[PDB]
């Protein structure tokens, strides 16, 4: 379906430490909306080193894995304990921390900080350019 | 359009005055000429307790079954014969559903004085 | 297109004034050099309570039936005849309701005696 | 290529002007020449209600499947034979559904009616 | 059998990341009240990267199946612990937010102010243009 | 039988997007509180794309539906917790609320302030044409 | 056997849009308390749209059918939970609320104000003219 | 056999819209404790409608109902909760409320003052005329 998702697919012995392909470029400019335009970007991705490398891939690879469990989810929530089972009501909650977990794992890789992206909301590190 | 010149009157023998008498049609009644939806009229007694219907006779599908509510809110079971004349309610009260007018001539009539066209269509103009 | 006339005139036989009136083809339709997709068309009467809708000889490749609904909230079902000339809507609204009596195995019986009537009308013609 | 050409009529012969359509080649397909991968195409109709598509015809290796939406969401497929002249769109779909229904034919019987007058008038002579 | 249901049943091996065609930019416009002959707006929807493309897609389609589920669960709400089954009674409170929490991303992506629409309310950033 | 019920019950698959019937603008005119008569109201009612209509269709057979499931509840409401199903007492309340939603949602699409209309009560926008 | 119950009988499948008949008009005035001399009432019946009309029947029937109710339901509340069935000690406070809100309904179709009437008193809009 | 029951248990179906019957004048004066000479009660006689007439005689057969009714439950209080059965202990409060609230509808019927009478208390609006 997605495409890096087909990508990592297809390193099943863990995932290649060579660089960040143009859609993994692409993927993350998304998850902190750093047009890859953006100089202050580019040279981050500059002497990016490799088990770095390998860390933002697993970094990736969770947050698909994560939005998708977050969709599949919904149609939990109908009730509690059906017959014995009680669900944590908090669970999406505990989805959508963990997808802001992992794009400040992203961020923080790079040295930069997050800006109003897709999943962290209202909670952003020095805006577009500098402090907000 | 037949009249229907009904009367009411008290038991003491005098008339009703200004009081509603109901008269609804059941089924939508139609002929070659026009239509007839369902629809439900009403009229209040004069001074002397007399009180007119203009109605359509039945000539539709099912018999365009009249019903009549009175002050006792009574339902008076009717169906129109056809004709042109002021109808006393009575002589239709005690006569209830029957086979109302000929059956069907006239559609089927209009279809053949089409064919007499197509006949005359045959050879001359 | 034909034109289906229709006469629609309250229980006292007045017309319906400027009273709604709606018409809708249930299943688009296409001749061989046009398609008809579904559509529905709103009309009022006149003074005289008359209306006129242009309406297609539904006659084509798919399901051609059109249902008219009247102002008592009454929809009937009826398909357009073919041919180029105006029609009175009450000779489709009571052919097209022969479609009522569900298997109208009887009916279908009194189709065939009016093909024997038309027959009978021809020999005399 | 070809070019589908279609038009869309209201139910009263105005043309169905300024509305939406869809066609999709819902398999996506190459030829030799080129590869044609699964896209869909929208257009709006004309003050005549034509419309008129540049399309590739089914001569794929594996597979080229056409699929148009109307307004009335009556997917109709088909799959443009090959060629380079235009085709209506009547033709290039074609594909009548079995239109099955008490209320199809009705009428067609009276048209068959019709026809068997016609044929006797001719027997006449 | 919503139009744009209908233009993505045909894609199984994802959503195709070509471009956004004319009936999905009318939808989004709606979503996010934009008309979508605004300057702003079609400038937005120019440099759009294959995975904003791709992201966009899957937000809609999220938002139908969640228009859906909610038309579905709406029924329900009937009752509370029919047998030991107890109702999360504020679930339809839960579909309303994951929808405009979807509605925001969308925003997020194409980094417009979020304005008054169909799904969120009372938080429309900026209203039509400059002020809200 | 609704008119309009009976009208969009003639297109089982979806619904259609051509253009608003003059029942289907009477009853919104009707819901909105607009007499359909006004200049405002008709200028919305041109430039709407497609998928607004599609939108107002299906907003408009929700308004439907809640309201016809309104009635038959209201038998309801004799008895708590039968024999273990607990009753939601606030049906009614959440039906309501529903309903008033979709109203808004009209209200949105049309790009028009929601006036004062049946469903809706003192939560209306500039009155006639202006007001608060 | 309530007059305007029968005439809605005979109309099985939906209700007309055609007019009010003279019982209808009577009866939405004594729902409302506004004589029907009264031309601020009988303008409201001029240029009075035909789904507007449908409306009104159906809240007419829903008025009949509730008001039934009412007396029907009085001779319960005898008990509470008569073996494991607990019931709404407000009911009757339910069906009076939905009885208002239809009459409100009734009066607000006709942009007229809701004055004493045998439904609500002391909670209206205006009075006679300017009352309130 | 009260004189009121046994004229209208003849009228099974509906109720007769004549008028009203010097009995039946004489028990709706009782009910609102107006002496039938008043000069005001018989104007408000006139002007009386047909549908006025049928709701008058509806509530007047109800009061004569809910009347009985009281006798009938008197006899219970004795106890509370036989087996499972509880017993709504304010159940006669329900029946006094329900007939001065129809003891009022006949009042608002006529447009009358609601004045002392045998039924309700303290709700006794500007006494004979004018009055407190």
């Amino acid at each position: 379906t997605h495409p890096l998702e087909s990508y990592y697919n297809q390193f099943l012995d863990g995932l290649p430490t060579s660089e960040l392909e143009e859609l993994e470029i692409e993927f993350v400019a998304m998850c902190i909306g750093f047009p890859r335009s953006q100089n202050n970007f580019v040279n981050a991705l500059l002497d990016l080193s490799t088990i770095e490398v390998y860390t933002i891939r697993t970094s990736v690879k969770e947050i698909l894995r994560l939005d998708k469990l977050n969709k599949e989810s919904i149609e939990n929530r109908q009730v509690t304990k059906v017959e014995d089972i009680t669900m944590n009501m908090n669970y999406i909650g505990d989805i959508k921390d963990e997808l802001v977990t992992e794009v400040k794992k992203l961020a923080r890789i790079l040295k930069l900080p997050v800006l109003d992206n897709l999943y962290v909301s209202y909670d952003d590190v020095e805006g577009r350019i500098g402090a907000n | 359009m037949r009249r229907l010149k009904g009367t009411i009157r008290h038991l003491d023998d005098q008339p009703w005055i200004n009081v509603s008498l109901f008269l609804t049609l059941i089924n939508g009644t139609f002929n070659s000429a026009n239509q007839y939806p369902i629809d439900t009229k009403h009229a209040k007694t004069d001074q002397n307790g007399e009180f007119v219907f203009n109605v359509v006779p039945n000539v539709g599908i099912d018999q365009s079954y009249y019903i009549l509510t009175t002050p006792d809110n009574k339902k008076h079971s009717f169906t129109v014969p056809d004709g042109t004349s002021d109808i006393e309610f009575s002589v239709v009260r005690e006569a209830g559903i029957i086979a109302t007018d000929p059956e069907y001539t006239n559609v089927l009539n209009y279809l053949e004085d089409y064919i007499d066209d197509a006949i005359a269509n045959i050879q001359a103009s």
